[PDB]
């Protein structure tokens, strides 16, 4: 895995990697690692790949019946606190790296919640398998307010460096630019590998299986 | 709307089983509480039923905490669970904070545990009305009082009891924030023998107490020596009305 | 059948334990005042210490549900302060759940779901208290809410509750219908002498609570014997 | 108290239902009619002075991004029945990741209803709900009873002069209208009863179509007020 | 938006002094967000209506309609309504009435809306009535009088039943327009009758 | 981590490295270990990150309660009280040492060092972190009675420097916050500003 | 119409109110509008005059609590 963002001049922009491996092989190519909590607010997912999923599906149900009540858009804040607080309740066992973001009325935020309920309000982070090759690419090239496509290109950047260099890492960047108007959810954003291009057809005869039974049913319309 | 029940309002809007249990309030035999400058003294007109009884053995003056101490006046009964509903919320304050609970704190917790039970009619109002007081360096010397309804408000000079309106002309009659705890202590015995009604009770005993500076913000019975001193005093301001 | 609790409906609605609970929050002797202008709401409210053995710097009405929002409190008083309670755990615990201080229409929306389990249920009776909350919104500006025992929870832009509720509302209603536009001291002085005229009475300094909560101020502030004083000495010379 | 309060007449009645019922009725007019393409929520929100700011209490509420939700009776009552519509409307799409059906929405409310009438120490709510609904690709309009019963509407209308409504409806309505003829035919029912000028911000007006429920601002609805005048 | 409310109070500046140039400042508008445009050509409308200029707000309904619908507010009756009514409280027998309030008919008819469609289909029947198309106006009144029976409010019918009773007045002599009168008159009786409906009854 | 708190006549001084490390990578370079309780009384933070959060936002939620029921600004005391208790009771799900410190108009400039386990204590200045004890001699030598507003700074700009530069789990910039009557002033040592040795 | 009003009335303001007032009910009114122009030496009836004679004599606001609708 491989998540990451930063927070630019106008709002903030989240990028992740595409790919989910079920152990130590590529279990899916196009997962989706970043997930709607609110209009305003995505959260890139790392970790256990169903924990992460049902924790921000938890979180972003308990934000829209929150802002159903309020009638005001949610804030990441109560975003970060929910995850936190449910983090650190199941003792670090709910392992969900997670990456929030958001754009509410205080302008654009940007925190980094670990699984066992740690969180950092930082400018940019990066988290999952290829952390370590996004920072280096953050911390490399990252300066204050940044605009709108030199954020998107960072984020890209980041997220190639992780997937080229990591294992385990995605194959296509999807991309979650928010601003304070605009929700530009990118998916995806680039396609660094595609396939290896299969030579000419190889598939055999009309009929090489035959069956031991059949059973068709011509079941109603 | 009927009375019989504490979740039941009538049709005035008003909680009738809360008067019943002011009115069982009013019938013990009074207790005044004055807030004198650096200090607060309390003292209960404890009516001795029977001479079978020991001195001292209905004590309606209890020690809530170190710096706090509450006079009752209604059931004892209640007025004993309260004590012991205060004592723990002071406990619990101390153990949970690190530091003395206020009083002020202390009230309203109390206050609010009797509203709990004026509250529902799966229990009843508590029959009691008791006064709290306490003196610290930091905050002063502050006196409260709570009613069977739950309502804490802080006093300079307050009575409970049958006689609350006599004792409250009579402590009115005082410049309680400009004078001391030893001389507010003759006074409060003289309030008490003044408002006693010997005709009708005739048996009486002055139970009296304060919590002040000359006490290090620590509430104790009064020694023999000043209560018989103020005791000689009420009699002696009994007499001198008379001639 | 039993209008003697809640759960009956008397057969024709008519919550006849709900309707005592505003007669009892009626019975509670005293009147508040809440009006809000163009960035400020003010709480106004009698202050009656007829003893002088009372303390006088605890008979209060006015309270802190936080550090930006304020509340007085009409009818029994010892539900008021039960209620005070439950508002100000409502609001530290809404701002540890979700980082950010409570809204009033949020505080009392949970107070006025609070009394309407009160009223739902046979076992309680529904206090019978009156709360007029006043804090300061970051895109609403000064809103100024009022609850009631049977959970209802409408916001005013200028109200009143107590013995003459009617005649403060009529009072404030005449005053709103022209230039509501009102600066802080004409909000203070409009709610102060509102309460004047409704209670046919010359107000000292003493016999009043005002709470104020501006925006360039955003504290729920308790204004002093000498605030109170200046205000009125002003509205006396106009 | 673990009793029901609410038990059989000898009549073979349940009196508290009739009489939460008798509240209902009691309480202010609202019209829900289905289109088309589309269903509209409209209701009386008069207000007893200019003092109630008509913009914090909302008389008509959004549940899903999907379904809205008027009433008619006891505000409180509406308050928890629209907060328990909202979690049940959450803990559906939670555990099936699809926004709750409106017919799945009115069948658990209705059966919160009907909880609180068969539960012991409670009273039946006094509201009667009028949820409105844009799942698949079809308009649902549903009144939910204070009994707990739950029936589907082609256009209805609760409150005051409800009876009145429902022949006005019944003599103006057809299969064939369209959203913002619906809208018209639901302003003109309230107007039917309506005492005194109707303006903009003292009645309230929420539609559901494609695009999802949504409660009419109060410019949309001066616009269709001024059309209808 | 600035600009757009700067160059209001100017046309409202000089509609106080000469008119022209606020209404030729409104045109500008026009030309020329949908909030200011709607908005503009509210007042202009309004100020030819004052004006008695009818060609010109004639052009102006031709040419907003298109836009009138499609920028925004599929309410857009409301605008369609009000222009309408101006002309025709502004009666001037220019002839392109008739062809104006067809336009709008069949506008409405495309946009589904109905009690928009029969309220003009009735004054439209009005307007054939006072330029003298009494067969067209008998025709058109019939078929409203049909969809309006149906559909049951009784007080367009009451008015499209005066219209008829008139045109067969001035017709078809009177064993048809007693029956029509009659036939108001019973609907009538049935309902309110706003003073201005009882009024033209009586 | 390296924390510091030092005592003042009339105030409190506390200084923190900004270094957060999960195992020998940083996690965050600016971390934020002062942590602002309720207006004048400051924690700083050791040990287990999510420990260290949860046990400050639940004191802070109880002190501010506190606080408000007692219309009365709250004791450092207090609030060290409300750490211990519940430092102490969780003990053995807790791994978090903290400071407290700060200023109350009762007992005014307080320093309580809470470590893991839950023993309140208070101290003229009190030391915690990972790169505490390469320090901790060093303050020890170099602490007077009678230190002044900006001596306190210098002192814990000095002992924060030295741990940060002697240890790997601490680094990155100082953060300083000074809590007087006044109020609380923060200041930041980015790179110059921090005092450099030999 | 037998009164002398000022220009400034406009009765209609009145009229359009949600009150059940009888003929006798409107007759008071005009006549404590009346009373109180004569209490200020005046012989035409005011705006304000009115206000306060509506004011005085239709005082039926009471209870209709709000949580029944």
């Amino acid at each position: 895995t491989t998540i990451a963002g930063v927070v630019y001049k106008d709002g903030i922009v989240l990028g992740a990697d595409t790919r989910a491996t079920e152990g130590m092989v590529v279990a899916d190519k196009n997962c989706s690692k970043i997930h709607f909590i609110s209009p305003n607010i995505y959260c890139c997912g790392a970790g256990t790949a169903a924990d992460t999923d049902m924790t921000t599906q938890l979180i972003s149900s308990n934000l829209e019946l929150h802002s159903l009540s309020t009638g005001r858009l949610p804030r990441v804040v109560t975003a970060n606190r929910m995850l936190k607080q449910m983090l650190f309740r199941y003792q670090g066992y709910i392992g969900a790296a997670l990456v929030l973001g958001g754009v509410d009325v205080t302008g654009p935020h940007l925190y980094s919640i670990y699984p066992h309920g740690s969180t950092d309000k930082l400018p940019y982070v990066t988290m999952g398998s290829g952390s370590l090759a996004a920072m280096a690419v953050f911390e490399d090239k990252f300066r204050p307010d940044m605009e709108e496509e030199e954020a998107k290109n960072l984020v890209s950047e980041a997220i190639a460096a992780g997937i080229f260099n990591d294992l385990g890492s995605g194959s296509n960047i999807d991309l979650c630019v928010i601003s304070k108007n605009k929700l530009d959810f990118l998916r995806p954003y680039t396609v660094p590998n595609k396939k290896g291009t299969r030579l000419g057809r190889y598939r055999c005869e009309k009929g090489t299986t035959a069956v031991l039974t059949e059973k068709i049913t011509p079941l109603e319309i | 709307g009927y009375d019989l029940s504490a979740s039941t309002f009538s049709p005035d809007g008003r909680v009738f089983q809360v008067e019943y249990a002011m009115k069982a309030v009013e019938n013990s035999s009074t207790a005044i509480g004055i807030r004198c400058k650096d200090g607060v003294v309390f003292g209960v007109e404890k009516l001795v039923l029977s001479k079978l009884y020991e001195e001292g053995s209905n004590k309606r003056l209890f020690n809530v905490d170190r710096h706090v101490g509450m006079a009752v006046a209604g059931l004892l009964a209640d007025a004993r669970s309260l004590a012991d509903i205060a004592r723990e919320e002071a406990s619990n304050f101390r153990s949970n904070f690190g530091y003395n609970i206020p009083l002020k704190h202390l009230a309203d917790r109390v206050a609010m545990y009797v509203h709990a039970y004026t509250l529902y009619s799966a229990v009843r109002p508590f029959g009691c009305s008791f006064m709290l007081g306490s003196y610290s360096v930091n905050d002063g010397a502050q006196l409260y009082m709570i009613d069977p309804s739950g309502v804490s408000y802080g006093y300079w000079g307050c009575a409970i009891g049958k006689a609350r309106q006599a004792a409250k002309t009579e402590i009115e009659k005082l410049q309680m924030k400009e004078m001391t705890c030893r001389d507010i202590v003759k006074e409060v015995a003289k309030i008490i023998y003044i408002v006693h009604d010997e005709v009708k009770d005739k048996a009486f005993e002055l139970e009296l107490s304060w919590v002040g500076e000359l006490t290090n913000g620590r509430h104790e019975i009064v020694p023999k020596d000043i209560r018989e001193e103020a005791e000689k005093y009420a009699k002696e301001s009994l007499k001198e009305e008379d001639e | 059948g039993f209008d003697r609790h809640i759960t009956i409906f008397s057969p024709e609605g008519r919550l006849y334990q709900v309707e005592y609970a505003f007669k009892a929050i009626n019975q509670g002797g005293l009147t508040s005042v809440a009006v809000r202008g163009k960035d400020c709401a003010v709480i106004v409210t009698q202050k009656k210490v007829p003893d002088k053995l009372l303390d006088s710097s605890t008979v209060t009405h006015l309270f802190k549900i936080t550090e930006n929002i304020g509340c007085v409190m009409t009818g029994m008083t010892a539900d008021s302060r039960s209620q005070v309670q439950r508002a100000r755990y409502e609001a530290a615990n809404w701002k540890y759940k979700y980082g950010y201080e409570i809204p009033v229409d949020m505080l009392c929306k949970r107070i006025a779901d609070i009394s309407q389990v009160y009223t739902q249920n046979a076992e309680m009776r529904p206090l019978g208290c009156c709360m007029i909350l006043i804090g300061i919104d970051e895109e609403q500006g000064p809103q100024v809410y009022k609850c009631d025992p049977a959970g209802y929870y409408c916001g005013f832009k200028a109200t009143a509750a107590g013995v003459k509720q009617t005649e403060s509302t009529s009072f404030l209603e005449k005053k709103v219908k022209k230039k509501f536009d009102w600066t802080f001291e004409q909000t203070v002085e409009t709610a102060i002498t509102c309460l004047s005229t409704v209670l046919s009475i010359d107000f000292k300094p003493s016999e009043i609570e005002v709470g104020v909560v501006t925006v360039e101020n955003p504290k729920f502030r308790i204004l002093t014997e000498a605030e109170i004083d200046a205000h009125l000495v002003a509205l006396a010379e106009r | 108290y673990s009793f029901s309060l609410t038990t059989f007449s000898p009549s073979g009645k349940l009196v508290q239902i009739e009489y939460a019922l008798a509240a209902v009725a009691g309480g202010a007019p609202s019209v829900g009619i289905k289109a088309a393409n589309g269903v509209v929520l409209a209701t009386e929100k008069k207000q007893k002075s200019i003092l109630y700011d008509e913009r914090s209490v909302h008389k008509v509420e959004p549940i899903t991004k999907h379904i809205g939700l008027v009433y008619s009776g006891m505000g409180p009552d509406y308050r928890v029945l629209v907060h328990r519509a909202r979690k049940l409307a959450q803990q559906y799409y939670l555990v099936y990741q699809e926004p709750i059906p409106t017919a799945q929405l009115v069948q658990r409310v209705a059966s919160v209803m009907q909880e609180y009438t068969q539960s012991g120490g409670v009273r039946p709510f006094g509201v009667s709900l009028l949820i409105c609904g844009w799942n698949e690709g079809r308009p649902y309009l549903f009144q939910s009873d204070p009994s707990g019963a739950y029936f589907a509407w082609k256009a209805t209308a609760m409150g005051k002069n409800y009876v009145n409504g429902k022949t006005f409806l019944e003599k103006r309505y057809n299969e064939d209208l369209e959203l913002e003829d619906a809208i018209h035919t639901a302003i003109l029912t309230l107007k039917e009863s309506f005492e005194g000028q109707m303006t903009e911000d003292n009645i309230e007006v929420g539609i559901c179509n494609e695009a999802g429920f949504r409660r009419l601002t109060p410019t949309e609805v001066k616009d269709y007020l001024a059309a209808i005048a | 938006a600035a600009a757009a409310v700067v160059e209001f109070q100017r046309a409202q500046s000089l509609l106080s002094t000469d008119r022209e140039a606020s209404i030729d400042i409104l045109h500008s508008i026009v030309k020329r967000a949908v909030q200011v445009k709607e908005q503009s050509i509210l007042e202009l409308g309004s100020l030819l209506a004052k004006t008695g200029q009818a060609a010109e707000l004639g052009g102006l309904l031709k040419y907003v309609r298109p836009f009138l619908n499609s920028i925004s507010k599929a309410k857009a009756a409301r605008l369609v309504r009000s222009l309408l009514d101006l002309f025709l409280d502004m009666e001037a027998a220019t002839g392109q009435e008739v062809e104006l309030c067809l336009e709008c008919i069949e506008w409405a008819k495309s946009e589904k809306r109905t009690f928009l469609r029969q309220a003009l289909e009735a004054r439209l029947v009005s307007l054939y009535f006072d330029t003298k198309r009494y067969q067209e106006a008998l025709h058109l009144g019939s078929q409203l009088l049909r969809e309006l029976k149906k559909m049951d409010d009784k007080a367009l019918l009451v008015e499209v039943q005066l219209l008829e009773s008139k045109t067969y007045h001035a017709l078809s002599n009177l064993p048809k327009a007693r029956a029509a009168l009659t036939s108001a008159r019973t609907t009538a009786n049935a309902i309110y009758c706003p003073p201005k409906l009882q009024a033209t009854l009586d | 981590t390296t924390i510091m708190a030092v005592q003042f006549d009339g105030g409190v001084v506390l200084g923190a490295d900004s270094r957060t490390t999960t195992g020998s990578y940083i996690a965050n370079r600016v971390t934020d270990k002062l942590t602002p309780i309720h207006d004048r009384i400051f924690c700083c933070r050791s040990g287990s990150a999510a420990d260290t959060q949860a046990v400050a936002d639940a004191v802070t939620y109880q002190l501010g309660f506190h606080s408000i029921e007692l219309n009365e600004p709250p004791l450092v005391h207090t609030a060290a009280s409300l750490f211990k208790e519940m430092c102490y009771r969780y003990r053995e799900d807790l791994m978090a040492g903290i400071i407290i410190a700060g200023w109350d108009p009762q007992e005014g400039g307080q320093v309580y060092s809470v470590p893991m386990g839950g023993m309140m204590v208070r101290q003229s200045f009190a030391i915690g972190g990972s790169g505490s004890s390469y320090i901790y001699g060093y303050v020890d030598a170099t602490y007077r009675e009678g230190m002044t507003k900006e001596e306190c700074l210098q002192f814990t700009a000095n002992a924060l420097a030295l741990a940060m530069e002697r240890d790997g789990s601490s680094g990155g910039v100082i953060r300083l916050a000074a809590i007087a009557e006044s109020g609380v002033e923060r200041q930041v040592l980015l790179g110059d500003q921090i005092p450099k040795f030999a | 119409s037998k009164m002398n009003l000022s220009e400034e009335v406009d009765l209609e303001d009145y009229v359009a109110r949600p009150d059940k007032i009888s003929g006798a009910d409107i007759n008071s009114i005009c006549q404590e509008s009346g009373m109180l122009a004569v209490r200020e030496n005046r012989y035409i009836v005011l705006a304000k005059d009115f206000e306060k004679a509506y004011k005085t004599v239709i005082k039926k606001d009471e209870q209709e609590h709000e949580f029944y609708k």
